[PDB]
């Protein structure tokens, strides 16, 4: 059963992680917005 | 005369004290033997044989770092006493560092404090170095500061605290320890100085252009900034400012005394000395957010008060020119009810570099200690760090079994709530 | 500041013997008991695992425990067997028969008092004992039953001490005896309460590491025990040697236990280098991180990908960079979000010690309170239910003075524990 | 090996002090 | 014998020698 | 500071022979009688045990006393037999036949006159006696009856001198005679009134020591007698040698006899480590303390846990810090205050000499007035009354000239002697 279990949870961890770098760049863009508002 | 008692609480405090005493000895020309081959009396005291001993006291409930100092490179320099070590650590437990483990060493700690103060004649104050995120550095530090404030009236306290960094943290109960120790850091510490780790990490990564510093180098930089701020009473200068004279400037209101610090030019030789090191540029680097010793961005908050330690051959005309440029700059916008907002001190003694260090020896250095609205970000993120901790009773039994009341943590959360509330209140425009 | 070691059963005896092997290698202790190291800090904390004698020798603070004197002879004839005290070599006459009943109620009861006496003697010899460290196997009778009976009887009067109880949980594919489920079920519930900290071993992941990570041609029980003794030393490395950011057993307990019943952990060691790829790999924290949480390099037989990391910690040894270590842990936390519980952000702890193991530039020991352990517990609870429905093998246990009610209570306690794991892993903010 | 404390080393602690 | 049957005894001394001597590290 | 010794019966003769040949070795005395020591502290107080002669020979101040002449022949055939004074070998022609009266009333009474003559002859030559030592066994016939006759007789002419009686009293598992009950019940009260304090030795505790404590597969009576002689010599260590905090037999009596009738003691010695465990054990007084108080390291077949210590003393020998030894006695006091009696503070006693036995850097002799003698006396009284109810074996005494009334009185004497210990051990303030 862990043919599918293992492959699906590896996929989940990968999608997870790439989503978390998406969160990283979300924070980066929020920081960009805040200091461009400060600078303007 | 004009002496201060150095206190080094915890593992981080002991290592920071090691670094700062290394810097002090190399700067005053005192070899680890303890003798020079009267500006030192603030930090070193003579004996009958002409030997200098530091006026410091090391505490840690576990003996590894204290014994490392004992068997380090200063056996004959450090006193065999005033190097107090417990027998078993608090281990990131505020309850244990305050209630059941530190109580059996606090009495001897105050005994050593008395044995230092009575020797002292013109004691200016106490120079505490610790990290609130650690168990002993929170509990024992808090208890020691309370006892010191009780038995020494309104003597000045300068506590350099390594706060739990935003995301780069080395423990899981650091929010608990910080939110609990914020009490003592409020009532029984006259001035509390930020020591966020990521700020040092980023500035050493970028300005120093060195890939492999460590705790040794961050502690070296902290010792450098401590020496810069405290050298005004150590050496003669144009503007002599002592602990009281700048703490009265940095504390406008009794509760808002937490200060964030920066130091410049912190830089290696290669990029340091291919550019003309003036005063205007170094002040600009001081006020630049990424060249600051605290993980905060002042451009959100508002500067309420600033004090500058110029140390080198700086001249008052250059000082005033830099002050005028900073005032005219728009991004660093001060609070409405503090027009001047600038206090300055000048020293004629240029910085000294220690062998094996990463800093290049610089002709002129500038320290900046500011009380700002922007320092509220650290609390406004620590409270969100801690309410998630406290929502589902995480790591609460380790304190309850060791002697914590359940509601005391909620009371601490309410206290920090009052902290950001009064921060925004004083920062609010009239 | 010192740890007293205990070994239960023949598996526990072997693992304790090799743990003392690695400790003596690290501290420069001659098999004859003399010091032969070439360092000064090596003697700084020699008293942690050793006691000085009149002749200038060092003897381990070890209690050896079993019901077969044959394994006592084996460990004594071992390469470092001439290091332990003879009085600690306490043993019975007839074995537990790999039966928890005889191991915990009749054969072990008449000798648990003597082992408590010798343990108390060693403790009072110690100036401040800060924890016991038992090594045993739950599958066996002697190792499991009287093993955990020792913790149960010492905790009644050692409130603030710590338990490094390391227990080898059996597996269906390494099923060595048919009564492994009964032996493990009767002992896990007791390890929940009597021990502040408990730590898990299963031969599946050890065999997997020996097969693929090291590609050893014939890794026997020697390599099996050495791989985990490498962590048995790394748990207290920070206590025995100076470090940039120190830690100890109490540190790991307080920073890894969110709730009192959540003290079943899982280790992991790095680096592990194959027999023919030492040079080609460039030892660094960069690839150290990618094997920190690697399932194939994990030595606990439950995939961490099927569970959730409640808390985790890494004890590094060797000269390292403090921003690199913290930034790699931050990379872990900011690259995995649904396996680190959201309501406890930044679960990972990092500790640094200056002295690395012999033959390694830098190493690290992993510890984690992951929720994959409930799979280990259910894969034996199912077997226990199956063998308990028909009342199979209950006559051996009941002939020694217990009843079916104790078995039912043990089953209920383990079911409650796995339910707690599930409800602490599926929780939402 | 076996070590025997000799009678030559026998002395009172008072004699050791006045030594 | 050094085995566990003999309780790890290299030799069997009379109490006279046993109390007249004390063993230390042989190295 | 003078003590004169007497050996009674076969057991007494053997134990005194071994004690004499160990004390002469300690004092550097040749079996032929000359001096081969190398130290002056021996000759400073050699007069306490050895009478100097005009020829320069130090003859033991001992009275060998036994109805059986075979024991005298054996002791003379011993290696140190020529040391003993020839005319002190007072012996009869017919043995006592394991009988009370045959040594105490009819045959011993005729023989005892010459023993008193020679004993007072030795006594007068001394400047002043600390007192009289006796070594015997209530188990034996002539060792008990005739020895107790001497016990009674010395009191009327030496009332205010110490009477140090070392009896060897039995237990059924190693009971070698069926007349142990009679021979001890008729003997206990003579020791009660006519000895200031008696220190007792059990046969079975010695075998327990040799088997479990010292791990001897072949201990004999010669092996046992040196262990008893260790205490026999350590009791007078402060007498014979200078002490940092010295003491004596009167010191021990006044410090261990709170009430006149409570003067029966149990013995302990240290160090007692097997040669195998001697290597890995560090010889220090710190560990010597638990060797002092350990159950299996005791010289009496009564487990200390069952009883409660009234007053105990320790005779330390060697170069030790009185600082640390005193704090250790305090530590054991307040660690087990329940075992000791509450209404006497500091039940343990410290005494510090300088000279230890041969080869031992450090040594300890332990004296204890534990209430656990209650078990032993009650049980031996039960053994007595079992046959005393049936009027069995009593025909020997009745024919030899003994009545029933004194039998009943002696049984009552143990009854009201042993009745004291439980009601002092269960008492509350
Ligand atoms: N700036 C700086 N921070 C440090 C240093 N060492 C440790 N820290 C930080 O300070 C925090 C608290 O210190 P701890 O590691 O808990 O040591 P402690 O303060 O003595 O507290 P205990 O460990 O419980 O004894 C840690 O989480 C580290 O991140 C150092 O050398 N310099
Ligand atoms: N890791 C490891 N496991 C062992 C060793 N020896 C035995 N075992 C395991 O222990 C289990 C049997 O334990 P057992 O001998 O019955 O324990 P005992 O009854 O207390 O002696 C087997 O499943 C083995 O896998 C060893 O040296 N190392
Ligand atoms: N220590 C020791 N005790 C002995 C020896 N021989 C006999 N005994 C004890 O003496 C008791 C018997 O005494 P017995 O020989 O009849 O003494 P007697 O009647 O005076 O000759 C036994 O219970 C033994 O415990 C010996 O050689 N050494
Ligand atoms: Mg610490
Ligand atoms: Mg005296």
């Amino acid at each position: 059963l862990c043919n599918k279990m293992c492959v699906l949870k590896r996929s989940l961890n990968a999608v997870k992680g790439k989503n978390t770098e998406l969160l990283k760049e979300i924070d980066r863009a929020n920081e960009e917005n805040r200091f461009i508002q400060q600078e303007g | 005369m004009r002496e201060a008692i150095c206190i080094h609480i915890g593992q981080a405090g002991c290592q920071v004290g090691n670094a700062c005493w290394e810097l002090f000895c190399l700067e005053h020309g005192i070899q680890p033997d303890g003798s020079m081959p009267d500006a030192f009396n603030t930090f070193f005291s003579e004996t009958g044989a002409g030997k200098h001993v530091p006026r410091c006291l090391f505490l840690d409930l576990e003996p590894t770092v204290v014994d490392e100092v004992r068997t380090g490179t200063y056996r004959q320099l450090f006193n065999p006493e005033q190097l107090v070590s417990g027998k078993e650590d608090a281990a990131n437990n505020y309850a244990r560092g305050h209630y059941t483990i530190g109580k059996e060493i606090v009495d001897l700690a105050l005994d050593r404090i008395r044995k230092l103060a009575d020797n002292c004649t013109g004691l200016q104050g106490f120079m505490v170095f610790h990290a609130v995120g650690g168990g002993t550095g929170s509990g024992l530090g808090a208890l020691l500061l309370e006892r010191l404030s009780v038995d020494y009236g309104k003597k000045s306290k300068l506590g350099y605290t390594v706060y739990p960094s935003p995301q780069v943290s080395t423990a899981v109960v650091e929010p608990y320890n910080c939110v609990l120790s914020t009490h003592s850091l409020l009532e029984h510490t006259d001035v509390a100085t930020m020591l966020d780790n990521e700020a040092i990490y980023d500035l050493t990564r970028r300005s120093l252009d060195i890939e492999r510093p460590s705790y040794t180098n961050v502690n070296r930089l902290i010792g450098q900034v401590v020496s810069s701020l405290t050298a005004s009473l150590r050496f003669d200068g144009a503007l002599n400012v002592d602990l009281t004279e700048f703490q009265t400037n940095l504390v406008p209101y009794p509760r808002i005394h937490f200060v964030l610090t920066s130091y410049a030019p912190v830089v290696s030789a290669e990029k340091a000395y291919h550019e003309q090191l003036s005063v205007a540029d170094i002040t600009n680097s001081v006020f630049e957010p990424a060249g600051m010793l605290t993980k905060c961005d002042p451009r959100h908050g508002k500067y309420m008060s600033c004090c500058l330690m110029y140390r080198g051959d700086v001249v008052p005309k250059d000082v005033n020119a830099a002050i005028a440029t900073i005032k005219t700059k728009r991004t660093i916008q001060f609070v409405d009810w503090c027009p001047t907002g600038f206090k300055c001190g000048i020293n004629y003694q240029p910085p000294t570099v220690v062998p094996g260090g990463d800093l290049a020896k610089v002709q002129r250095a500038v320290c900046m200690i500011a009380n700002s609205t922007a320092i509220a970000e650290v609390f406004a993120r620590i409270d969100h760090k801690f309410d998630l901790m406290y929502s589902k009773r995480a790591f609460v039994h380790w304190y309850v079994g060791e002697g914590m009341e359940e509601g005391e943590f909620s009371e601490a959360r309410e206290d920090l709530a009052a902290l950001e509330k009064d921060y925004e209140e004083v920062g609010a425009e009239s | 500041r010192e740890i007293v070691s205990c070994q239960a059963g023949q598996c526990g005896n072997q693992i304790g013997s090799k743990f003392w092997e690695v400790i003596s290698d690290e501290h420069g202790v001659d098999p004859t008991g003399t010091y032969q190291g070439d360092s000064d800090l090596q003697l700084e904390r020699i008293n942690v695992y050793f006691d000085e004698s009149s002749g200038g020798r060092y003897v381990p603070r070890a209690v050896l425990m079993d019901l077969e004197p044959g394994t006592m002879d084996s460990v004594r004839a071992g390469p470092y067997g001439q290091l332990f005290r003879p009085d600690n070599f306490i043993f019975g006459q007839s074995g537990a028969g790999n039966n928890w009943a005889k191991g915990h109620y009749t054969e072990g009861a008449e000798l648990i008092d003597s082992v408590l006496d010798v343990c108390r003697k060693e403790a009072e010899s110690c100036d401040c004992l800060q924890g016991f460290q038992l090594s045993h196997s739950l599958g066996g009778g002697t190792g499991s039953g009287m093993g955990t009976l020792l913790i149960s009887k010492l905790r009644e009067e050692y409130p603030d001490r710590i338990m490094m109880t390391f227990s080898v949980i059996p597996s269906p594919r390494v099923s060595d005896t048919v009564v492994e489920p009964y032996n493990t079920t009767l002992s896990v519930h007791q390890l929940v309460e009597n021990s502040d900290e408990s730590m898990c071993i299963d031969n599946e992941a050890l065999y997997d590491i020996c097969f693929r990570t090291l590609k050893l041609t014939t890794p026997t029980f020697g390599d099996l025990n050495h791989l985990v003794a490498a962590v048995m030393s790394g748990v207290t490395c920070c206590l025995r040697f100076p470090g940039q950011l120190n830690s100890d057993l109490r540190k790991l307990a307080v920073n890894l236990v969110p709730f009192p019943r959540l003290h079943f952990f899982m280790m992991g060691f790095a680096p592990l280098t194959s027999r023919g790829s030492q040079q080609y790999r460039g030892l660094s924290v960069a690839e150290l991180t990618q094997q920190m949480f690697d399932a194939k390099n994990m030595m606990q037989a439950a995939d961490p990908r099927h569970g959730r990391y409640l808390t985790a910690s890494a004890l590094f040894r060797g000269r390292m960079s403090t921003k690199e270590v913290d930034e790699q842990m931050l990379n872990v936390q900011n690259k995995n979000s649904s396996y680190f519980i959201e309501w406890i952000p930044n679960n990972i702890k990092s500790s640094i010690c200056d002295i690395p193991p012999k033959g390694l530039k830098m190493s690290v020991t992993f510890i984690g309170n992951n929720t994959c352990i409930q799979e280990m517990f259910r894969r034996v609870g199912e077997q226990f239910t199956g063998m308990f429905r028909r009342k199979a093998f209950l006559h051996w246990y009941t002939g020694e003075g217990m009843d079916e009610m104790e078995f039912t209570e043990a089953e209920s306690n383990m079911n409650d524990l796995v339910s707690e794991y599930q409800q602490y892993q599926d929780a939402t903010v | 090996t076996l070590h025997r404390h000799p009678t030559s080393a026998w002395e009172s602690t008072s004699h050791a002090a006045t030594r | 014998t050094g085995t566990t049957a003999s309780y790890f005894q290299t030799e069997q001394p009379t109490v006279r020698e046993l109390l007249s001597s004390w063993a230390q590290t042989a190295s």
